[PDB]
């Protein structure tokens, strides 16, 4: 029961790998955002971690609640055209 | 001074510019306008790994040569390892006087670059600055940055040499009558 706890900080990174690569990765920029939202959350688990939930939360009431909340206003308001991710554009990097 | 392995350096340099050639193919690549994929990485590329490692080898290889053959450490090394670069780097163009032309300039201008030490820094031991400087006290050695107001004569005539007026005696009382 003890170290069922011990890898929270490694399942953390290997989260934050996957949502990076989401947002580089999905169609819709509205999708980008709500997986930076969840790449927030994330960075808040770990900070609570190490022990700074206050800085959790701060995050929570700031970044999800102002700077993501003014991000998908924009986007619900403007016309942001995007090329999908594709192979004949993007093997090149 | 202390031998340079040329073949170990030299192999050094090959791989350090197969490396360099490499990035900067990956950089065009991805810089470029064209449509263009992983293929086009050394498809396209203007013979820069061909550059790099040419350069690279070229410059090493001539500078510990002219090292080992003067058996010296100075800036005429950098001077034949600038001379060899830009006969690679003219090679490329097929002409001969823009190959001489490389060769020639880019063999002054590493010259030059050698002559002031081999290097874009400062010695900062060697400096002005941190050197001693100003009028020397009592009969010591003149360094590079002190000045003197009354130099040797024996210095004098071994510096510049007995002959064209600078004798190792003055001439009046060389040729004072013995009374
Ligand atoms: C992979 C294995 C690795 C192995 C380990 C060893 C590897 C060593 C790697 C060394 C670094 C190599 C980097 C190569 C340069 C980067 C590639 C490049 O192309 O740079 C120029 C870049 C694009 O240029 P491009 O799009 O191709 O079009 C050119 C048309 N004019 O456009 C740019 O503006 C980017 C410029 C980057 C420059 C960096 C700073 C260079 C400093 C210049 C030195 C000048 C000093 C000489 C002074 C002499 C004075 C006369
Ligand atoms: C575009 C036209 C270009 C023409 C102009 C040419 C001017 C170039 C400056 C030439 C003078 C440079 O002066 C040069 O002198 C001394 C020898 O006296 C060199 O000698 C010194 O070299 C360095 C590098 O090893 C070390 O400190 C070494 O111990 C030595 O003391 C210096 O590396 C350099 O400073
Ligand atoms: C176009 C003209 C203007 C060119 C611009 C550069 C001007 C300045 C000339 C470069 C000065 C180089 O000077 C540098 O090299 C001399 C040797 O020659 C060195 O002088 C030192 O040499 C060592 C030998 O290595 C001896 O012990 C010597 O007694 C002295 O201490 C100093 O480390 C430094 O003073």
């Amino acid at each position: 029961m003890m170290y069922l706890t011990y890898y929270f900080i490694e399942i953390t990174i290997f989260l934050a790998i996957l949502c990076t690569i989401f947002i580089i990765s999905a169609k819709n920029p509205m999708v980008s955002i709500l997986y930076m939202i969840a790449l927030f959350v994330i960075a808040a688990m770990y900070l609570y971690l190490i022990g700074l939930g206050i800085f959790s939360l701060l995050y929570i009431m700031i970044y999800i609640g102002a700077i993501a909340v003014l991000f998908l206003f924009i986007i619900t308001l403007l016309d942001i055209n995007s090329t999908e991710l594709s192979v004949k554009s993007n093997i090149r990097d | 001074f202390h031998p340079y392995n040329t073949l170990g350096l030299a192999t050094q340099s090959a791989m350090v510019g197969l490396g360099a050639g490499v990035v900067a193919a990956a950089a065009r690549n991805s810089l470029a306008t064209g449509p263009r994929n992983i293929l086009t990485t050394f498809s396209k590329s203007g013979g820069v790994v061909t550059i790099f490692t040419g350069a690279s080898i070229a410059y090493v290889f001539t500078y510990c040569s002219a090292a080992n053959l003067r058996e010296r450490k100075d800036g005429w090394n950098h001077m034949w390892a600038g001379a060899a670069t830009g006969a690679v780097l003219g090679a490329r163009t097929k002409l001969v006087p823009a190959f001489i032309g490389w060769t020639v300039l880019c063999g002054a201008a590493c010259g030059l670059f050698g002559w002031t030490g081999a290097r874009f820094n400062a010695d900062r031991k060697a400096s002005l600055e941190q050197s001693p400087k100003g009028f020397v006290q009592e009969d010591a050695h003149q360094t590079f940055w002190e000045v003197v107001h009354r130099r040797p004569l024996s210095l004098t005539v071994e510096q510049l040499g007995e002959g064209r007026g600078i004798n190792a005696v003055p001439i009046a009382t060389a040729t004072e009558a013995p009374n």
